[PDB]
């Protein structure tokens, strides 16, 4: 029934978007496929962890303001002001990670995949480092260094602002 | 002059329905407009509800 | 003589309006569709909210 | 903004609807005024004990299908099918009371209003079934744990059919 809405979202969610989304919901899956993606979402719904207002910001942060407006029926301009007055279901860690991921350019990413048994996208990296207990909301020194290996001081300083001092 | 009257009378029936039609369109929009505001309202309520139902004690 | 040409000028103008009422009816359906969707969107947003409250008091 | 709605609802209610609604919200007030009504609902929204979903069944229960498709924007038919597949925000007791409350005819009410009037504890004598119910509760004579006094008022009024229904709605 309403499960079809969640599909149409996945079905229109961009390639890199699937990783951004799944990352935000803590059900990360490297370069997922539709079946895998919708599968994951569907699971978060049947459990009750994926709520409309969550999927809403989730998509807002992801940048798919168009999906928000045409599929969920919310005015992104509205939601922006709303979100700018609440707590955000996402941690300042994730928001920083998502910030970086978005600011990294071809060179950087292409280089990151190189400088690194596998990753192929920045969110894939952060994912592993997270399992290897190297990166986490507790300490982002690793992510802080990763940006030093790529000449992104402007970035490392940004991550530094969004967390410690 | 009668075939014309048969027209002026017919064409007028059109412009009439076209006026009634334009009128309804204005009301319906008013209707849609409310539902949009309704939707957002529900949203805002539902949202704040969740964020408020998060608190532990002793 | 020109009573025939006086008919065309009345015929052609008549349709010009009949088209507008036709076009108007179209946009009228484009909006009827928008509402219907938003209605269902509202209903669904309603149920999910309802169910959420119910599941917070039980557990 | 939102309270604008709660008001428009309150002021479009009904002299009776006000008691039904207030009854349903565990907040009763004999023959209340738009002033007292609003003040009550408003105090309920200001504490999160009046969620749109509730306010909705409240009105649906109050039979104001009109205020639903006009102020809340819920298709009555929809809320109908919905409320039939979930557990109500109101207890069997409540839903039973309202049931009786609506079935009693004038000849019943006019009679009950009289038959009582000298109700111990009461501070106004009641002119409404719900008003009576209220007074009865305020004495530990009614309530869900025991509705045997409601059955009595019914068998005395000759509505044994309601006595039966009430006995069916609740059990045994």
């Amino acid at each position: 029934a309403t499960y079809e809405v969640l599909c149409e979202v996945a079905r229109k969610l961009g390639t890199d978007d699937r990783e951004v989304v799944l990352f935000l919901l803590n059900v990360f899956i490297p370069q997922p496929t539709l079946a895998q993606l919708i599968g994951a979402l569907r699971a978060l719904k049947e459990e009750g962890r994926l709520t409309f207002p969550l999927l809403a910001e989730c998509l807002f942060r992801a940048g798919r303001r168009d999906l928000l407006r045409d599929l969920l029926h919310l005015d992104p301009r509205f939601l922006e002001r709303h979100l700018a007055g609440t707590m955000s279901y996402f941690s300042p860690y994730q928001l920083t990670v998502l910030h970086v991921d978005g600011e990294l350019c071809a060179r950087d990413i292409r280089s990151l995949i190189f400088l690194s048994s596998t990753p192929q996208t920045f969110l894939h990296w952060v994912y592993c480092m997270e399992n290897l207990d190297l990166l986490g909301p507790t300490d982002v020194d690793a992510l802080m260094s990763m940006l030093r290996s790529l000449s992104r001081v402007d970035l490392q300083r940004q991550v530094q602002t969004l967390m410690g001092l | 002059s009668v075939q014309v009257d048969q027209l002026r009378m017919q064409g007028q029936s059109v412009e009439a329905a076209l006026r009634m039609e334009r009128q309804a369109a204005s009301e319906e929009k008013r209707k849609l407009a409310q539902l949009q505001v309704a939707y957002h309202q529900l949203f805002q309520e539902y949202d704040n509800h969740i964020k408020s139902s998060v608190v532990g004690s002793e």
